[PDB]
RNA sequence: CGCAGACCACGGGAUUGAUAGACCAGACCUGGAAGCCUAGUAAUAGGUGCAGGGAACUGGCACUAACCGGCCGAAAACUUAC
RNA sequence: GGCACGCGAGCUGGGUUUAGAACGUCGUGAGACAGUUCGGUCUCUAUCCGCCGCGCGCGUCAGAAGCUUGAGGAAACCUGUC
RNA sequence: UGCAUCCGGUGAAGCCGCCGAGUGAUCGAGUGGUGGAGGGUGUGGGAGUGAGAAUGCAGGCAUGAGUAGCGAUUAGGCAAGUGAGAACCUUGCCCGCCGAAAGACCAAGGGUUCCUGGGCCAGGCCAGUCCGCCCAGGGUGAGUCGGGACCUAAGGCGAGGCCG
RNA sequence: GGAGGGGAGUGAAAGAGUACCUGAAACCGUGCGCUUACAAUCCGUCAGAGCCCUCGACGUGUCGUGGGGUGAUGGCGUGCCU
């Protein structure tokens, strides 16, 4: 099937606003002294020195 | 152990079996490897049961391990150090650590390693 | 599966069917060459 | 408010994909925006983080502003020139492929704690 | 993590823990492992021995992983009657 | 019995309805026959309404949590022998 | 555009506004911004003189939509390295696939794609530090191999010639 | 890392930066004001509450020969061309 009509701007924008990214949550950690933010999923790996912090 | 509920890892059952054997060989050879998180999740019970075979290390258990491992140096190390090292630990010979995602395909990565505490 | 295409390159065939000497052999070919020269074509034949 | 700006032009990402990442760091402090972009699982986060870091460096260096008091005040992505390619298709038809770019503008400013 | 499930949602657990895996035992499926000994020229058979191997089911067991953690989220009053 | 004698962006292609070929009949002939016979490409990623399921947001005059009443709807309704 | 007048780097046209105007097409020698070299008015002369539609033409850009697809029937894994950056590049060890082939060598065709060094905007259906991509330099050695200088087939051209 | 940009300079001008005179529309953003999640809308028009901005007059907010933006709500209303 093909679109019979051109979308209006309102409908296009209302549907398009649902394509978005969520912000990952960050927790603090102490690696080599300096505090820095890290996802909680990687807390243990950061404490073991397995995640590269730039 | 428990088979996978969904589609197999490598794209077929035989590829998954070969993949598990190779990953277990690499883990016992190096002590820790890095791979995708589902691969390590599937690897844990497989490697742990191989270590269980090596713990009560007899000829029968040795042949049981060799019908999976296919690498003889790894078999020797598994039956000469790894087995004795875990003599008085009941299960939990490995641990899984989640690490940063891959860049090319955003694949979740994890590190599986043998415990060395005691 | 018969996937033979119309163009099958062969340089001697090209020269013997469209080459300069064949064009110059006949009056119509000479007229063709003269027309291509007058049009300014780089490759006359 | 004192402010500094930085612009990345002809970045080879489409504007919508950049906006998806930009919508995460609006009105946030520079350090927390940089952390968010460091841990965002999108490819557009690297260019945007580079623009924000460049703007913060501009603020600290040229205007001598305190980096700890910087805030991502204004940020948006526009459309750059788009290049036209062709993807051949079934039964002899050819389709158009667009290679879009974008310009990213960031304005940081010093705000009291 | 699940017998909940396209995603999401739903349900349970999160060290004050049996949630999943491992380990130990049972149930069940297969059907008598390897090695050794004996008999036979050999093919092969018998003993050791309801053996060995093993997923989902049941019970134990903190050995491994549930983490020195983040984000949300609570009250204008007035009128009349009692 | 109605609903495009319901229903091919749900399916078929046996019949009818292209191009090949043959029989009878008609035409000098090319051909023809609401006569027969054999063979013969059924395309599409669902925009909107509709419908089947599942979420997110806000509302229900503070913020929450258990257990519920039901206006209103849907399902089911068959029958025999001894 | 003839003629006559007036404005203009102390800022023309064009464009975007504000504030107004005419019965209409429209107007603003009213104004602000932008801009940077030519315009206005009167009266005559001449038109490639007015678009909303021809399944019109060219350029630019939407909608579908961040959707379909990312090209077979073999399958990848790990460690180390390089590097700003690695699922894809390098090295090693495994695993798998072809094996009258998915191995090796010619002809036709292609034309520098070959090697060394360098590069990483374009291209590669992702990325790329890699490449049949880009840049520079280098590389093809024959009495005997395949051809000519040897010979003819079909066929072509054809001195004179015959026919027209 | 580069690309790119920010200062600094050249220039009468960088709202002239070898993507370069002027820089319109479609199309895509960001910020501010008003509005919008009980509602059947050829999307306008006529009345019109509320909110916001602005020009005058008088006090402190309150009208006026006012002006603009948005518009809850009511009435009417079957796109253009051929």
């Amino acid at each position: 099937a093909v679109p019979k009509r051109r979308m209006s701007r309102a409908n296009t924008r209302s549907r398009r606003a649902q394509w978005k990214a969520e912000a990952p949550g960050l927790v603090t950690v102490s690696v080599a002294g300096q505090q820095r933010k890290v996802p909680r999923r990687l807390l243990k790996a950061a404490r073991l020195g397995l995640v590269d912090l730039d | 152990p428990k088979p996978t509920k969904g589609p197999r890892l490598g794209g077929s059952s035989s590829h998954q079996s070969a993949l598990l054997a190779n990953l277990a060989t690499s883990l016992f050879e190096h002590g820790r490897i890095k791979t995708t998180e589902p691969k390590a999740r599937a690897l844990r019970p497989y490697a742990e049961k191989l270590i269980t075979h090596a713990k009560k290390g007899a000829l029968h258990n040795r042949r049981e391990v060799m019908k999976k491992i296919r690498d003889k140096d790894v078999v020797h190390t598994l039956f000469a150090e790894i087995g004795p090292f875990y003599a008085d630990r009941n299960g939990g010979y490995t641990r899984i650590i989640k690490v940063e995602n891959r860049k090319g395909d955003n694949a979740p990565m994890a590190v599986i390693e043998l415990v060395r505490e005691k | 599966a018969k996937g033979k295409r119309t163009f099958q390159p062969n340089n001697r065939r090209r020269a013997r069917v469209h080459g300069f000497r064949l064009r110059m052999r006949t009056r119509a070919g000479r007229a063709i060459v003269a027309n291509r020269r007058s049009k300014g074509r780089r490759a006359l034949t | 408010f004192p402010s500094a700006t930085a612009k990345a032009r002809y970045v080879r990402v489409s504007a919508t994909k950049a906006r998806r990442v930009i919508d995460l760091v609006r009105g946030k402090s520079v350090e927390e925006a940089l952390d968010i972009l460091r841990w965002a699982p999108q490819a557009a986060s690297e260019p945007v983080a580079k623009v924000i870091a460049s703007a913060a460096a501009n603020a600290q260096n040229n205007e001598g502003l305190d980096p700890s008091t910087l805030v991502v005040a204004t940020v948006y992505a526009d459309e750059g020139p788009t290049a036209k390619r062709i993807r051949p298709r079934a039964q002899g038809r050819a389709f158009r492929i667009r290679k879009r770019t974008s310009h990213i503008t960031v304005i940081v400013e010093s705000r009291p704690p």
